[PDB]
């Protein structure tokens, strides 16, 4: 059975280093893709990053480009999201999610799309000088 | 005889041309897109099929006059009996096999069988002229009717195969943005295809429907031809054909030009779709080309009548060069593409109408050079047609092979850079090169509107 | 970036009512939408991808439709387990940032006290 478990959270200092891990079970990461999506405390979902683990194609959100770096490790079957130079507004709950690449028809062309079919449980990170 | 049959004999030219047209334009697009064969094996198929069509013409031409006059005629039972198997083996070319191994043999065998049977239909039908009636004027009128119907049949084949297949466009998968090698073998894994396979089955059913419609036209025209028409050494010849140098010069010239234009036919049918990107309306462009050519043929007849034929060859075949350069120089434009298409249609009509009327002049010159020869008058047409079809097959095979070597991707919707460069060279570099070399070797043809002597002597 | 906008941001409907949630994509064409549903304090669930394709294991109550760049999600019979927040995401690789919509909090409907 498919399972995605996140790791790494807690308090961060503003402008710090935090590697969030997403361990996978019931499927191979090297064969599939992984999205990372954050949800702010009391706000809507916000897509963060994406990776296709076979080729290495990564995409990032416009707010996270140049700060966050997504990667994948097949020796452990785990997705990774490294977070450096963190501002005191990235505090959120981060979910990793397997993608479901499909093809939608645009006339005669079949373009590529991706849906986050199975979602991880999400872990809470608090970027702040002093909290709780 | 009278029009009671000269009309029935006319429609017989349609089966060979429609089947021959829909193939020539669309077959390379079929084996590469809806049949999805390896371009290497598709090149093998095209080369071997057209070479076998070239080979089976003298074979069948000799197989007659050795067959006895039956109760149905001598040349008629060939047409009567080859039609069912012709349409059967023609339907099975546009049908994707029910097997996972031996897909290439399914197309080799049936394309070769259809070539053999369409030859056993066209060659006895072609030779049916000399037995229609004893008056030469009636045979010439029937030949004019037949050539008219053959041009109109090229038009009908293009129109039908384009409008039936145009209703179900071939589905293309855009290059995977998450992939670098552009391989689909990896992207399709873990991905549903029921929608794509459904669209592919739709376009395959459209190709099967077009095959059935063309085969029905074949059957109908063959039945009309068989019910409305009731009829009443070689090594020396090949050594003698090489001793008429004027015919040889005309052959080299017109062969280079016709080869350029058939290369244009096939690789342009593919190029309009993949390089320019008009996958949705390339059938309309092909139909525009063919209609322009067919409507402009009579103008070229008037031109031949006005100037010399040696002037019409230059002007007509050279009209194509600037537009063939324009189409690849400037970017895609469905308004510029129609214009280059109508100009190329005019030039195609010129380049294919000129040999058909200049060859009888070298026949008349040979009748005066060696004026004792009995027979050895259609050997010229046989040689020319054989070296036209064989060379066109070799060139189409080499074209699909070079497209294989450029990294042609099946299921793709945008081909790699080398494939586009090749499709641009196979329409402008190689065709214009061949056209110029043909028009330069045509400067070595002696009859330069001196045909007045060959006419008055006769 | 494409601005996905869910036009209703708080919907009220009791059990049985026909619920409809739209999500206007600013860009005209060549985009797919993916509709997810999130309960309070739980991970989302992919309901409908490709704007009309139910995910395997999702009840048939939900139905998507692409009405001229106006993607829509409808629930035929709101079971008293569908009171969640529904999000639309720009699922298409041609429009790269798969930014989500605003959300549409579905809450029970009753006479104000
Ligand atoms: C980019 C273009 C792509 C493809 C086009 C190239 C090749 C396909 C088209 C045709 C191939 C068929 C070639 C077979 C022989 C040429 C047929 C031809 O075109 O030969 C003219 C002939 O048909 C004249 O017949 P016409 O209708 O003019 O009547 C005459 C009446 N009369 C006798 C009194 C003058
Ligand atoms: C890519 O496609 C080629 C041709 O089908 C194949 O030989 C090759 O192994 C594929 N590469 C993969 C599967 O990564
Ligand atoms: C793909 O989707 C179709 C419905 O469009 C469905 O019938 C088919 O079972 C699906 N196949 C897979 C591999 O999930």
């Amino acid at each position: 059975e498919v399972q995605l478990v996140e790791s790494g959270g807690g308090l961060v200092q503003p402008g710090g280093s935090l590697r969030l891990s997403c361990a996978a079970s019931g499927f191979n990461i090297y064969s599939s893709s992984i999205h990372w999506v954050r949800q702010a405390p009391g706000k809507g979902l916000e897509w963060v990053a994406y990776i296709y683990s076979y080729s290495g194609y990564t995409s990032y959100a416009d707010s996270v480009k140049g700060r966050f770096t997504i990667s994948a490790d097949t020796s452990k079957n785990t997705a990774y999201l490294q977070m450096n130079s963190l501002r005191a507004e990235d505090t959120a709950v981060y979910y990793c999610a397997r993608s479901l690449e499909y093809l939608y028809s645009s006339g005669y062309q079949y373009k590529w799309a991706t849906g986050l079919d199975y979602w991880g449980q999400g872990t809470l990170v608090t970027v702040s000088s002093a909290s709780t | 005889l009278s029009v009671c049959s000269k009309l029935c004999y006319a429609v017989g030219g349609a089966p060979y041309q429609t089947t021959g047209c829909a193939l020539g334009f669309f077959l390379q697009i079929y084996l590469l897109d809806v049949a999805q064969l390896d371009p290497f094996y598709a090149s093998i198929i095209l080369f071997v099929g057209r070479a076998w069509d070239a080979i089976t013409d003298p074979m069948v031409g000799f197989f007659i006059s050795k067959t006895p006059w039956t109760r149905f005629g001598r040349l008629m039972p060939w047409i009567i009996f080859s039609t069912p198997f012709a349409v059967i083996s023609y339907f099975l070319i546009w049908f994707v096999p029910d097997i996972s191994t031996g897909q290439v043999m399914w197309y080799l065998i049936f394309y070769c069988i259809f070539q053999t049977l369409v030859t056993c239909f066209h060659v006895p039908y072609s030779a049916l002229t000399m037995f229609i009636s004893r008056e030469q004027s009636e045979r010439d009128s029937a030949t004019a009717y037949r050539m008219t119907v053959e041009v109109l049949g090229t038009v009908l084949g293009t129109a039908i195969q384009g409008q039936i297949v145009g209703k179900a466009v071939t589905p293309c998968i855009e290059n995977p943005p998450f992939l670098s090698e552009t391989n689909f073998s990896v992207a399709i894994r873990n991905v549903n295809m029921t929608h794509y396979t459904g669209s592919l089955a739709d376009t395959r059913n459209a190709y099967m429907v077009a095959a059935g419609v063309i085969g029905g036209l074949y059957i109908l025209c063959a039945v009309i031809l068989s019910v409305g028409v009731r009829e009443k050494s070689f090594f020396r010849g090949l050594k003698l054909v090489m001793n008429h140098g004027a015919y040889i010069k005309l052959i080299t010239g017109f062969l280079f030009t016709s080869l350029a234009f058939m290369l244009l036919e096939g690789n342009f049918a593919l190029f309009c779709t993949y390089t320019l990107g008009f996958r949705n309306e390339f059938q309309n462009i092909l139909l525009a080309i063919m209609l322009s050519a067919t409507l402009t043929i009579p103008f070229w007849q008037w031109f031949l009548t006005r100037f010399g034929k040696k002037t019409a060859v230059y002007v007509g075949i050279s009209s194509a060069v600037p537009f063939l350069i324009t189409v690849v120089v400037l970017d895609s434009n469905l308004v510029v593409t129609y214009i280059v298409a109508v100009a190329a249609g005019i030039s195609v009509a010129a380049a294919f109408l000129l040999p058909w009327s200049m060859l009888p002049d070298v026949i008349d010159d040979f009748k005066l050079q060696h004026p004792e020869s009995r027979g050895h008058e259609a050997i010229f047409f046989s040689f020319y047609v054989f070296f036209t079809k064989f060379t066109s097959g070799v060139s189409l095979g080499i074209s699909t092979l070079s497209l294989d070597f450029a990294g042609y991707q099946t299921r793709g919707c945008s081909q790699p850079s080398e494939v586009n460069i090749t499709l641009k060279l196979l329409v402008s570099a190689v065709p214009v090169g061949l056209i110029l070399l043909g028009l330069l070797l045509f400067k070595l043809y002696p009859i330069d509107e001196e045909k007045r002597r060959e006419n008055k002597k006769a | 970036d494409i601005q996905m906008t869910q036009s209703p941001s708080s919907l009220s409907a009791s059990v049985g009512d026909r619920v409809t949630i739209t999500c206007r994509a600013s860009q005209s064409v060549s985009s797919a939408v993916a509709w997810y549903q999130q309960k309070p304090g739980k991970a989302p669930k992919l309901l409908i991808y490709s704007a009309s394709s139910l995910y395997s294991g999702v009840p048939s109550r939900f139905s998507g439709s692409r009405s001229g760049t106006d993607f829509t999600l409808t629930i035929s019979s709101l079971q008293p387990e569908d009171f969640a927040t529904y999000y639309c995401q720009q699922s298409s690789f041609y429009n790269q940032p798969f930014t989500f919509g605003q959300g549409t909090k579905v809450e029970i409907k009753r006479t104000v006290a």
